[PDB]
RNA sequence: CCGAGGGUAGGGCCCGUGACUGGGGCGAAGUCGUAACAAGGUAGCUGUACCGGAAGGUGCGGCUGGAU
RNA sequence: UGGGAGAGGGUGGUGGAAUUCCCGGAGUAGCGGUGAAAUGCGCAGAUACCGGGAGGAACGCCGAUGGCGAAGGCAGCCACCUGGUCCACCCGUGACGCUGAGGCGCGAAAGCGUGGGGAGCAAACCGGAUUAGAUACCCGGGUAGUCCACGCCCUAAACG
RNA sequence: CGAUGUCGGCUCGUCGCAUCCUGGGGCUGAAGAAGGUCCCAAGGGUUGGGCUGUUCGCCCAUUAAAGCGGCACGCGAGCUG
RNA sequence: GAAUGCCGGCAUGAGUAACGAUAAAGAGGGUGAGAAUCCCUCUCGCCGUAAGCCCAAGGGUUCCUACGCAAUGGUCGUCAGCGUAGGGUUAGGCGGGACCUAAGGUGAAGCCGAAAGGCGUAGCCGAAGGGCAGCCGGUUAAUAUUCCGGCCCUUCCCGCAGGUGCGAUGGGGGGACGCUCUAGGCUAGGGGGACCGGAGCCAUGGACGAGCCCGGCCAGAAGCGCAGGGUGGGAGGUAGGCAAAUCCGCCUCCCAACAAGCUCUGCGUGGUGGGGAAGCCCGGGUGACAACCCCCCGAAGCCAGGGAGCCAAGAAAAGCCUCUAAGCACAACCUGCGGGAACCCGUACCGCAAACCGACACAGGUGGGCGGGUGCAAGAGCACUCAGGCGCGCGGGAGAACCCUCGCCAAGGAACUCUGCAAGUUGGCCCCGUAACUUCGGGAGAAGGGGUGCUCCCUGGGGUGAUGAGCCCCGGGGAGCCGCAGUGAACAGGCUCUGGCGACUGUUUACCAAAAACACAGCUCUCUGCGAACUCGUAAGAGGAGGUAUAGGGAGCGACGCUUGCCCGGUGCCGGAAGGUCAAGGGGAGGGGUGCAAGCCCCGAACCGAAGCCCCGGUGAACGGCGGCCGUAACUAUAACGGUCCUAAGGUAGCGAAAUUCCUUGUCGGGUAAGUUCCGACCUGCACGAAAAGCGUAACGACCGGAGCGCUGUCUCGGCGAGGGACCCGGUGAAAUUGAACUGGCCGUGAAGAUGCGGCCUACCCGUGGCAGGACGAAAAGACCCCGUGGAGCUUUACUGCAGCC
RNA sequence: GAGCUAGCCCUGGCCAGGGUGAAGCUGGGGUGAGACCCAGUGGAGGCCCGAACCGGUGGGGGAUGCAAACCCCUCGGAUGA
């Protein structure tokens, strides 16, 4: 539940913050927390090679558990749910009966008190990992691996899920967060449920500081540089694009498919997403 | 106003300095010629 | 001290008037179509929405104050 | 107190028919459409037929001159939460009643906001016909919307 | 063209006369008053404002009159810009 | 003899400008060959959130002392940051290193690249971050947390004693963290004292006083006290912390829980050791057995790793503690005590500046800490002042124009002008009071007013203390006094109305543009399924992102509101297993050269044969585009209506002479005496129009218009006055420019604008202060304009290639 | 060559004083319960005023300068992009 300012300066009028009202823990778990080291945008040649980036605030990374079939059989507690900077989901604390703590990143409707588990034979509820193949049709689910024991890729950011279709041989048939259909194979694990946080799209920036603060610098249009620097770049006046709308690095960038033809997973994209 | 020359003995020293030289091919003909020439000072004095 | 009133400044209601503009009434024999009254030639009406020179048309839902 | 009927209301679940789209197969010269046609679709293999899949929306028969609700309105089936109402007994309170300016709530459709959803249908719009014209009626397309959540709107031949 | 700074204003003038006013005249379709028209005349004078960057022009209030031109469309080693 | 030639020398301009902040000087005495300028004293002025003091950088002997004055110093010079010489910088505790890690850099392993080289986990380097033991005073011409004095402390080695499973680069804990706000208690620092110590003072009318003036502390081990921080103890289980583990994590039980205890800091005290003024006397000496006490204010500092709230979610590693492994348990570690040991580098001086960066002893620039008092509401603001530091390295006169900075001005009040440009006005605080419109915050300091000093009296509340006194902080009422005036000096908004643009705060052309431009939240299209797309790179490898479609790239639009129409023929992009075209290659009909021949060698048709293109569709918040003529109404006029040509389709809503309107100052209305501007309308829109968004929009703006009030030297229209210069005298003394010059006016002449030619006129020789008409004055080989088969940036359906992609 | 400047990364530091008074919270009222209203508390913010600090709006001065961008007056931001 996004909450509201009173208008009370020009930029509070608008600003939304997310509610935080699941989160139990107010600070991270020393030991899984190390330096997030701020690139800038730069390389390791130095240069710029995504601009507009820096200034954000300072974060630790916190080390999120993408695998889960580390830990077969074992249950854990959700002992938190804490806020994580460096993604858009909530993130639950786990304490293995173990000892072993591990994050994850928290599905919604996710408890504090609760028991997870993973493996081949974990119940169906929220929270627990199986391999695909053993989730019935139907499951919403949501941290799936991509390729067996290569790590949850698909599904991740707040209030996301894929939905599974259906099988075929070895291979299951996901509709993910985008609507594509794409066969996963069945060894590979996923989360029972839907990433939390669903909140997350709604909320509003408010002011050009704020994106600061995310370390978004500011986006300078083609259309308001010279020659030099762009394709829309230049003329007298305004100026419309005058030609096909174009990246600055010259290709067209309304419609131009880029996904690499001959590509081998096209084998296993059954509908490209739609919308 | 704010000038261009604004003294800094470990700047100096880390970059025209002699080490600085020897680490690399360019900085290494930098050594060359001005041994060729002759000159008293191959390298900026700095206190360090 | 209070004090008719005069002055300064700012509000409230009303009246008159105003380039231009909105529709309304009225007006023996103007121009355009024919929406309604018969099943009025697409039953009509209807709140709303959108569109169209105009009456109107269409969507959604409602009424019979509709015919056969 | 004991009982009853009922699409009364809300939440979750879930079942079959149908349309569309996608995949497989089989097949070929048309299909569609109309007052008649054209546009449209089709040998790049359509229509018609079989199997698989996906998805939304509405619930056939029962069904009624029926039932329930204060109205607006409510129809597959199931569970749960809940309102109203009638009958029996004649047991309890002892006029505690009627109405009700204001107030508060509810309030078809359309519409509006923010998310979602989108099969069919369809304002707008495009095209084909008709016509003197045809910003229509008929035909082929088609976007809001029609659906869900929350929040607004508060109108009506909201009629007996 | 190894630079003769360009519009308007301001300031400071000075000159021409094809004279706007003031002085002197002839003709008048000059009764008077007031005009018209031409001649002589450059001594002096020739206002303040609204609009526009404006020169110009229009307008307001006046005036005896609110003259027209030259001086590198006078004047930026004088100002403005 | 010329090349705006080159190098050097020397002229001219000229005894001219200038001598570098308008904080400011005067005199006496000394020294010396020589003194405005050096030293000393007295008077005067200036800074005092500095123009004082302490760090860091940078500089590198400039520091102190003697002797000097050629040059340097904008003058002088006896002086100096100058010349010569001698001296001067002292550390276990300060800072850096023998400690740690950050970005980054480097880099065993490993990866990549014609060479050179590029990467790269560990590790290593890397600090103003972490970690770590010294405070106060005295001493020198010059260093001092360094020497010395007093009182404290650290580590290393070795020994003694007690204790314990000792033991690590490995495990774990801790180290360890944001922003805003902030509690208690202290300290720094400050104010006051009728108390305590002091040389003295009584003036000029008065005061011998509860008088004036000065001062009234600093450091300190253990112990103690106050205030804070940090921390549960026990037991059983244990599969996790890449071996082990008694540690840590997880489950359980019991006891403890706003505590306590333990521990660690800060502050107070504390054996002891220091300091100690005014004044007077010649840095010293006295004062002085100096006194060293009470009250108040009180941090942003300390206790600290404190508390609360918030979202943008806030380093590492070592030191340290704990666990155990090899080992070893004659060892080893822990605690106590004792003796011994403890290295390298810096330290002078300048440090908002005459020593640093600016060529200069240059009005500029330079990070951190301290920065006293009083009053003004507060404060680091302002004025004045303490400590401390200065008067800015040319002076002396004069009292013209003119210029600068400044003050005032009769009557008028924007008439000034492109424009109220500039300068007035206003101006703090308390109180009263405040409109349209609004997104309900705002607009707002709206506007507009009133109050404001001092004195006596009465009185309310808080802090400290004790509930009181005293001191301190917020008030309340009554009565008075003075002046032209009570934020009495200084610091301190002019206001309103109404348009255009842009929502807003932000950003920008360093050094002519700060804006309407850029950005911005927000909206839409589009690409991207992750070894993503995209970007940088030959590559490896990186970024994207230790992210995963609620995400990442690209593009336009630009808060918000109401909206965003018609055209898919052309270009783009998207879809399309047919068809057409299509390269290498496949195929080899059929020819050819040569050889006696086998053969060797070459040309080669049909046909099969990608992407691309053609072709068929889609697509606008993709590139884009959104008609012409003629007729028509019962007054005229105009055309709801019609006809016809053309288109891919003919501009919808909304707006409109506009930041767009040419004709144009369109026309009408408003405002004005008067209005090419302005505002409101009209619509024949030269040439608006819907995300190169259309129309609006509260708030906002050093944006650009228009008006009004207030007030003014802007002006009619100028006058006076101040200071700094200009001027004169002494000192020092440039510059661009310069063919040479013995360099007048007119009218002509002349390459067409003549001091220089002709004719006339005028004119004794040489300066000084002034003004700028001329010397087609200076400056700069015109930046406009053209020319050169000159250059460069940029564009594209110019050509031709290349990367990249297919 | 990034000791100037532009961006970014790491690690530190700095922002006198005054003003306005969001959410929340407490209580009161309210109702079937609610929304909600009132008061107090509270202390938010690319909030307001204004030094330091960062700027560079208008004018004036300077123009062989104090200065190859300075000086005076005025003016913008000043808890934040
Ligand atoms: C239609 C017009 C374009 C006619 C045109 C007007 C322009 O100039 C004039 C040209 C004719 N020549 C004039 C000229 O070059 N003048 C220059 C001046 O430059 C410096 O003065 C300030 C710059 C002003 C002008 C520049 C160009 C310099 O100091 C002066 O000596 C002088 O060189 C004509
Ligand atoms: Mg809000
Ligand atoms: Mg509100
Ligand atoms: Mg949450
Ligand atoms: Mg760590
Ligand atoms: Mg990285
Ligand atoms: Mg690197
Ligand atoms: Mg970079
Ligand atoms: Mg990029
Ligand atoms: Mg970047
Ligand atoms: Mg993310
Ligand atoms: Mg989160
Ligand atoms: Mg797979
Ligand atoms: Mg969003
Ligand atoms: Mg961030
Ligand atoms: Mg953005
Ligand atoms: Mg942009
Ligand atoms: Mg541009
Ligand atoms: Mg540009
Ligand atoms: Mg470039
Ligand atoms: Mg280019
Ligand atoms: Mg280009
Ligand atoms: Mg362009
Ligand atoms: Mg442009
Ligand atoms: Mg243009
Ligand atoms: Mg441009
Ligand atoms: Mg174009
Ligand atoms: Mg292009
Ligand atoms: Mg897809
Ligand atoms: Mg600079
Ligand atoms: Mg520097
Ligand atoms: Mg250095
Ligand atoms: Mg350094
Ligand atoms: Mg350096
Ligand atoms: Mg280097
Ligand atoms: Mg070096
Ligand atoms: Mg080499
Ligand atoms: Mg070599
Ligand atoms: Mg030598
Ligand atoms: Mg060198
Ligand atoms: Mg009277
Ligand atoms: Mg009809
Ligand atoms: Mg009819
Ligand atoms: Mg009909
Ligand atoms: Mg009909
Ligand atoms: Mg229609
Ligand atoms: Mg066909
Ligand atoms: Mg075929
Ligand atoms: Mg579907
Ligand atoms: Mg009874
Ligand atoms: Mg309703
Ligand atoms: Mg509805
Ligand atoms: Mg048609
Ligand atoms: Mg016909
Ligand atoms: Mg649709
Ligand atoms: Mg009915
Ligand atoms: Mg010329
Ligand atoms: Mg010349
Ligand atoms: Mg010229
Ligand atoms: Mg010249
Ligand atoms: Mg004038
Ligand atoms: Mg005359
Ligand atoms: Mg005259
Ligand atoms: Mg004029
Ligand atoms: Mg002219
Ligand atoms: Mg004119
Ligand atoms: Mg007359
Ligand atoms: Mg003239
Ligand atoms: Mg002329
Ligand atoms: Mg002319
Ligand atoms: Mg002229
Ligand atoms: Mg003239
Ligand atoms: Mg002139
Ligand atoms: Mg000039
Ligand atoms: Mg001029
Ligand atoms: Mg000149
Ligand atoms: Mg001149
Ligand atoms: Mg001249
Ligand atoms: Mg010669
Ligand atoms: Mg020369
Ligand atoms: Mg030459
Ligand atoms: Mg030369
Ligand atoms: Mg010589
Ligand atoms: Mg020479
Ligand atoms: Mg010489
Ligand atoms: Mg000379
Ligand atoms: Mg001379
Ligand atoms: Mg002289
Ligand atoms: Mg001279
Ligand atoms: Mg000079
Ligand atoms: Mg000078
Ligand atoms: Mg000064
Ligand atoms: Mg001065
Ligand atoms: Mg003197
Ligand atoms: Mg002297
Ligand atoms: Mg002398
Ligand atoms: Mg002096
Ligand atoms: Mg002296
Ligand atoms: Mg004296
Ligand atoms: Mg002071
Ligand atoms: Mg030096
Ligand atoms: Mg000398
Ligand atoms: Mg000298
Ligand atoms: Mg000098
Ligand atoms: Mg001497
Ligand atoms: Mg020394
Ligand atoms: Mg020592
Ligand atoms: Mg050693
Ligand atoms: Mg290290
Ligand atoms: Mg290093
Ligand atoms: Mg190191
Ligand atoms: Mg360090
Ligand atoms: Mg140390
Ligand atoms: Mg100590
Ligand atoms: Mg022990
Ligand atoms: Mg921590
Ligand atoms: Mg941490
Ligand atoms: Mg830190
Ligand atoms: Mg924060
Ligand atoms: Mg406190
Ligand atoms: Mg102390
Ligand atoms: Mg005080
Ligand atoms: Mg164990
Ligand atoms: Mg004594
Ligand atoms: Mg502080
Ligand atoms: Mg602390
Ligand atoms: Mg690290
Ligand atoms: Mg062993
Ligand atoms: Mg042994
Ligand atoms: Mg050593
Ligand atoms: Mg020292
Ligand atoms: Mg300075
Ligand atoms: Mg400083
Ligand atoms: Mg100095
Ligand atoms: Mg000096
Ligand atoms: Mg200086
Ligand atoms: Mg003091
Ligand atoms: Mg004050
Ligand atoms: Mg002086
Ligand atoms: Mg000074
Ligand atoms: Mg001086
Ligand atoms: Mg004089
Ligand atoms: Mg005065
Ligand atoms: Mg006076
Ligand atoms: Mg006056
Ligand atoms: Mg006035
Ligand atoms: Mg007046
Ligand atoms: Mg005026
Ligand atoms: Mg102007
Ligand atoms: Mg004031
Ligand atoms: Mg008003
Ligand atoms: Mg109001
Ligand atoms: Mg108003
Ligand atoms: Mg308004
Ligand atoms: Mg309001
Ligand atoms: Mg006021
Ligand atoms: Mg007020
Ligand atoms: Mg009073
Ligand atoms: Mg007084
Ligand atoms: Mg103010
Ligand atoms: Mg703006
Ligand atoms: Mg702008
Ligand atoms: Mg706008
Ligand atoms: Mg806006
Ligand atoms: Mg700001
Ligand atoms: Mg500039
Ligand atoms: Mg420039
Ligand atoms: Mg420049
Ligand atoms: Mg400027
Ligand atoms: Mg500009
Ligand atoms: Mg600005
Ligand atoms: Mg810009
Ligand atoms: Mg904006
Ligand atoms: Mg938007
Ligand atoms: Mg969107
Ligand atoms: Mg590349
Ligand atoms: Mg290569
Ligand atoms: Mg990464
Ligand atoms: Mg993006
Ligand atoms: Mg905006
Ligand atoms: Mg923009
Ligand atoms: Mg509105
Ligand atoms: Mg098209
Ligand atoms: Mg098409
Ligand atoms: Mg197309
Ligand atoms: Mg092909
Ligand atoms: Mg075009
Ligand atoms: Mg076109
Ligand atoms: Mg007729
Ligand atoms: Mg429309
Ligand atoms: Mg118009
Ligand atoms: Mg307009
Ligand atoms: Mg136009
Ligand atoms: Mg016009
Ligand atoms: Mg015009
Ligand atoms: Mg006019
Ligand atoms: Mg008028
Ligand atoms: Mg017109
Ligand atoms: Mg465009
Ligand atoms: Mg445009
Ligand atoms: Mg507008
Ligand atoms: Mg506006
Ligand atoms: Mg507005
Ligand atoms: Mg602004
Ligand atoms: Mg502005
Ligand atoms: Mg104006
Ligand atoms: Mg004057
Ligand atoms: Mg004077
Ligand atoms: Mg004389
Ligand atoms: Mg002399
Ligand atoms: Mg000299
Ligand atoms: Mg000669
Ligand atoms: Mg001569
Ligand atoms: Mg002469
Ligand atoms: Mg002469
Ligand atoms: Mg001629
Ligand atoms: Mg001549
Ligand atoms: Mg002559
Ligand atoms: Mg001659
Ligand atoms: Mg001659
Ligand atoms: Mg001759
Ligand atoms: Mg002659
Ligand atoms: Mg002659
Ligand atoms: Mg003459
Ligand atoms: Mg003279
Ligand atoms: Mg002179
Ligand atoms: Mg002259
Ligand atoms: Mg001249
Ligand atoms: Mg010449
Ligand atoms: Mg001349
Ligand atoms: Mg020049
Ligand atoms: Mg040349
Ligand atoms: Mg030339
Ligand atoms: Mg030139
Ligand atoms: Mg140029
Ligand atoms: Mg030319
Ligand atoms: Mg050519
Ligand atoms: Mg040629
Ligand atoms: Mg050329
Ligand atoms: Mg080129
Ligand atoms: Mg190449
Ligand atoms: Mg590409
Ligand atoms: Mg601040
Ligand atoms: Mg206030
Ligand atoms: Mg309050
Ligand atoms: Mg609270
Ligand atoms: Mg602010
Ligand atoms: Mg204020
Ligand atoms: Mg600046
Ligand atoms: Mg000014
Ligand atoms: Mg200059
Ligand atoms: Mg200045
Ligand atoms: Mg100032
Ligand atoms: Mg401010
Ligand atoms: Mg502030």
């Amino acid at each position: 539940a996004v909450k509201k300012f009173k208008p009370y300066t020009p930029s509070r009028r608008f600003m939304t913050v997310a509610d935080f009202s699941e989160i139990t823990k107010t600070e991270p778990e020393k030991s899984l927390v190390k330096p997030l080291k701020k690139t800038g945008g730069r390389n390791n040649q130095g240069r710029i090679t995504v601009r507009f980036r820096g200034g954000g605030h300072k974060r630790l990374y916190r080390i999120i558990d993408f695998k889960r079939w580390d830990k077969v059989g074992i249950p854990a507690k959700v002992a938190a749910i804490e806020y994580d900077p460096n993604r858009s989901a909530r993130i639950a604390l786990l304490h293995y009966v173990d000892g072993e703590k591990r994050y994850i990143i928290a599905p919604d409707g996710l408890q504090v008190g609760q028991q997870v588990v993973a493996g081949p034979d974990a119940p169906i509820q929220v929270g627990n990992a199986l391999p695909l193949r053993f989730i019935p049709v139907g499951t919403v689910v949501h941290a799936v691996e991509l390729e067996p024991k290569k790590g949850a890729k698909l599904a991740r950011a707040a209030g996301t899920s894929a939905q599974i279709q259906g099988r075929e041989g070895d291979y299951v048939i996901l509709r993910l967060p985008s609507g594509e259909l794409r066969k996963v194979h069945g060894e590979c694990y996923a989360t029972v449920g839907a990433v939390g946080n669903a909140d997350h799209k709604n909320i509003v920036l408010g002011k050009a500081g704020r994106s600061r603060w995310l370390g978004r610098r500011p986006h300078v249009r083609g259309a308001a540089m010279n020659p030099v620097d762009h394709p829309h770049g230049g003329g007298e006046g305004r100026a419309p694009r005058g030609r096909p709308p174009a990246s600055p690095w010259g290709w067209q960038t309304k419609g131009l498919k880029t996904r690499k033809r001959r590509k081998p997973s096209s084998r296993f994209i059954i509908a490209r997403r739609k919308k | 106003m704010k000038r261009t020359w604004q003294p800094n003995r470990r700047k100096r020293a880390k970059t025209h300095g002699f080490r600085a030289r020897m680490r690399t091919p360019g900085g290494r003909k930098v050594l060359k010629r001005r041994r060729q020439k002759g000159r008293w000072r191959l390298t900026p004095a700095v206190r360090k």
